[PDB]
């Protein structure tokens, strides 16, 4: 075994964001989450919060001609409920 | 179907609760150490536990702390341990970091053999775990906000060969697994509980071979049931294997006795011995 | 209710305050380093320490000292003195770095081992910091304009394999650890304190067990609390354990002191020596 | 009231004045480099005589000598170099560039240890400013114009371990620093000077610890203070010694001057010798 | 008309028959992987073998998911997996999915030596697909109704550490496929039976090369033209060569069928020997 360190050269050129922070204008919502059993917490979450916005999970000729961030609704915070299981 | 042995249960059990409990004025360790012989069910038996509580495990190999990059060993754990702490936070229930075969990545055996920085390093980052397990930092800036334990199972041949602050009464707990005569009568008619043999019949099979792990009678039983499925693709034949499979006839179910699993296990030594 | 050992508390007591304080015509030392030998409990006395005078400690990880990355761990510590020097401005209050296990960090165990670069610019970092306390440049633009000077605690099992020039008497102040008897009765008293143990039954448990370190004793106490601890989970049930401890709507549990003797701690402290006789 | 070696301060004074001079015919290095044992008064005499000259100072550490991007510890050498050449014709005083321990920096230990392509291109830059001084150019647009002469100073414990063609008599002028007994006696003077020994007493001080630094005298003074600190620690209480000291709104406390005697001065010096001692076993 | 091995086809029918099989009691891997050196005819084999059996096949190149700009190998496997198992019930035969050059063809120097975000990713996929081969789930449109599980079939030269979970849980099933003498006579036989030779001509052919890749004899059957070009060319002459066959109107060159014999391709042989012992 060889172990080195190195530097190197750069050649240089989507639904669930827990890093986001809330804006002061922007509509907050909480739900109260069931998923079905073989289905994470984080995935379930992803699903909610891309069905209830846009949807669109696969990309087309016309989505292309626009901003995806822009407009995009975003789950930022995931919290047990106490005594409950999934 | 499958038995855990209540000892090791118990000792798992015990580990994990006490790490989530917050009792006052007692310190605890955050690492259970199993060691033993090679296959004993040392890691089997974790998988079996950790179904049972239906609590969450994040696996590192052991032969992915010796990588070509210095600290890469090092910066994996730490990064490991964030995303657990994590999921203990937003799943909202048990979860547990398992290192397995540790021997061979932070060992050191005899002086012939040519080490690296990462011997070095893996063994420092779990000193550090261990003794601050609120406190530990992802590379770049600094934050001060504490994070949820999380308590860690290490699975080894021997640790004689091993860093000597990193074991520690209060930095480690210690159990060394050796199946005893219970034990083997308890896991081996486990495994057979299906095929329908009386537990005195049990009882001379491991008479029989004594010198043997378990997975020796784990494999045997794969040994019995490959010699019958052979000789039913063969019947079939090869053409028409797909017609009777999708829509089994004709198929003898497998021997499953007590004189021939003796028969079939002295085979298996006199091969073992052909090689020695 | 933990004892501190009086040496221990009087070392970094003045080494902290001495750094802060301004004395004309002498020249301190910035680096105070402790070593001795495991479980002796370095870090753990330095913690009681921080928590008793109520300092803020930023801690620095001797597992992190080498990356992927050619000076990344050059560039931490330069930046992690800022950050420290940053608290004192603005909280107003003594602040601390503190590097836990040096010795793994920027150490060459034997002269067989390939080392990289990384180490050799760890040394080279400290030995700048402790020269010039007050001048440490960010990467980029150049600034002329001082910054706090911040102390710097370091823990070690042995120092003797470390770069030479760093260890000196104007570069580091050296201080070697190891409890004698009155120490030792004091902070198993002090573990024991709530039980309620006679001062003639504290003197036997250190006579028996005369050749361990602190975290033996320490680690007595955990082995008591099991019984209670098995029983609750079998009464809970092994198959929502998780559920209860976890996330639940009821207070959690309540154990009832077991029944402390010294005949019963003996007892355990024989079955933890059989433990560690059995991987040695 | 420190004391700085004349050697020492002669040395330094005649290498920035002749860079700053203009002299026909005679060439003159830009690279001074000192070397030596560890903590005998390399860096902290350099820092005295230009307190005393009065010269503005820019400090690289050696750890800043490496970057995970190729070819840019090469850049800082060129930044750091055209920042100082501004600061003459913007104050109108000497200044100096002090790249400080090179050797830990730069230095090849064995054979045994992987270097980078940083340790190569430093060598090399440091080669061009030594040749050509007033043409150094920052990676971008290519302008043709002068700028001003900055002389360089250098440390390190060893220069062995480092490329050859960057220490020959051409490129660097070399000194070799190891105080004698009466640099030693001058120095041990200073440091205990407002103390008040008579020169009998400074002659034994330095018979009794013959082979030991300058490091080692200096430390002893802090020994000697710590029972006054200790004492000062338990009056104000434990509890409260952080915002008794750092928030300074009132008045900062006063020692008197402890007795200083050679006997007691020895006592301190086993007490040193036996930490020392401790590690090395 | 090619040989298959009859080694190879009993690891092939025992895998994907057992899993098709439902007898209870029984656990059964549900990837198999195949490692050995290149040109060893492991790919050549498996398409061989399915057709025998007249199963169906779909084929997931390497390349397909190493490549930085193809799509995403997480939402890949899973909706290739899905698209088989409907095959079964449509088609009404056993219906198997395999991969080849997993770790390798992506361009890579390494070849599995240095992980990359996208070797993670096929991890990660292949362990949730052999944990739960029943239910696999897309980003959208969830169906609560189960697949039928869908055997998996994998090779490669070797198998990356992280995989080493899988093999000790027993869930993947690692095949080492290496040729001997008699497997060498029956590929080496298939591919000039049409040409015509002895028995006795083929085992020589084998014995001239004892270790040699299956790739180099099948290749040696391409060379058999070369003599004829080359007279070809002098005929026409080095002037215009190119002009009367690149882009003329004119009768297309004819070769008339290349005599067979040992001495040919002895003579080529080591002509292939020769190129490559320079080469490495
Ligand atoms: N309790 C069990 N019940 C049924 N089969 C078991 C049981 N325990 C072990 N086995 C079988 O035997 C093998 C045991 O080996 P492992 O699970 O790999 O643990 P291990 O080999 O003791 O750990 P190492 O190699 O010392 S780090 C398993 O792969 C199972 O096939
Ligand atoms: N003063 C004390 N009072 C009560 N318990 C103590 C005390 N000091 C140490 N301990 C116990 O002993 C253990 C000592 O651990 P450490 O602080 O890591 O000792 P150490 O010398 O720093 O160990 P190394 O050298 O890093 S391995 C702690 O976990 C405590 O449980
Ligand atoms: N000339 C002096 N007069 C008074 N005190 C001195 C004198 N020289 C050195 N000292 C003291 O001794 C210490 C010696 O430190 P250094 O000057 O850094 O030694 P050094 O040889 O330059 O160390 P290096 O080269 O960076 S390993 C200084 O910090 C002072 O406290
Ligand atoms: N049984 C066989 N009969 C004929 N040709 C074969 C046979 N096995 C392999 N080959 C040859 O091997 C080549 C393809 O090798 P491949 O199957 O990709 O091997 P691997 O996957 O081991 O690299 C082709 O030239 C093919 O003709
Ligand atoms: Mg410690
Ligand atoms: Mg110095």
């Amino acid at each position: 075994s060889y172990a080195q360190t190195k530097t190197q050269t750069k050649s240089g050129y989507t639904y669930y964001t827990p890093d986001y922070t809330p804006k002061d204008t922007d509509i907050l919502a909480a739900f109260r989450v069931t998923p079905q059993p073989g289905v994470p917490f984080e995935e379930a979450a992803a699903a909610v919060a891309a069905e209830s916005s846009t949807g669109t999970w696969t990309t087309v000729w016309t989505d292309l001609l626009t901003d995806l961030d822009r407009y995009k609704g975003r789950c930022y915070d995931i919290e047990p409920v106490p005594g409950e299981d999934n | 179907s499958y038995y855990i042995a209540p000892r090791f249960l118990d000792k798992l059990a015990v580990h994990i609760t006490k790490n989530f409990l917050n009792i006052p004025g007692v310190r605890v360790p955050l690492i259970l150490g199993i060691h033993g012989r090679k296959g004993e069910g040392k890691t089997f038996q974790c998988e079996l536990a950790f179904e049972k509580m239906g609590i969450e495990v994040t696996l590192i190999s052991g032969g992915e702390l010796e990588s070509p990059d210095a600290g890469d060993p090092a910066r994996l754990i730490r990064l490991r341990y964030r995303e657990t702490a994590e999921l203990i936070k937003v799943r909202g229930k048990m979860c547990v970091l398992m290192i397995n075969d540790l021997d061979a990545g932070a060992g050191r055996f005899d002086e012939g053999t040519q080490y690296t920085v990462n011997t070095q390093l893996v063994n420092a980052t779990l000193m550090n775990i261990a003794d601050n397990p609120t406190d530990v930092q992802l590379p770049g800036s600094y934050d001060s906000n504490p994070i949820r334990r999380v308590p860690i199972i290490v699975t080894g041949n021997d640790f004689s060969t091993l860093y000597a602050p990193l074991i520690r009464d209060g930095r480690m707990e210690k159990f060394y697994w050796e199946p005893n005569r219970d034990d083997k009568v308890g896991i081996v008619g486990g495994i057979f509980a299906e095929d329908g043999l009386s537990q005195r019949e049990i009882e001379q099979l491991v008479d029989t071979f004594p010198k043997q792990s378990i997975d020796f009678f784990s494999a045997l039983r794969s040994r019995i049931y490959d010699i019958q499925i052979r000789d039913f693709i063969h019947k079939v034949g090869f053409e028409r294997i797909s017609l009777r499979v999708v829509n089994p006839p004709e198929f003898k179910k497998p021997d499953f006795s007590l004189a021939h699993l003796i028969e079939s296990g002295n085979l298996v030594l006199g091969e073992q011995q052909r090689v020695d």
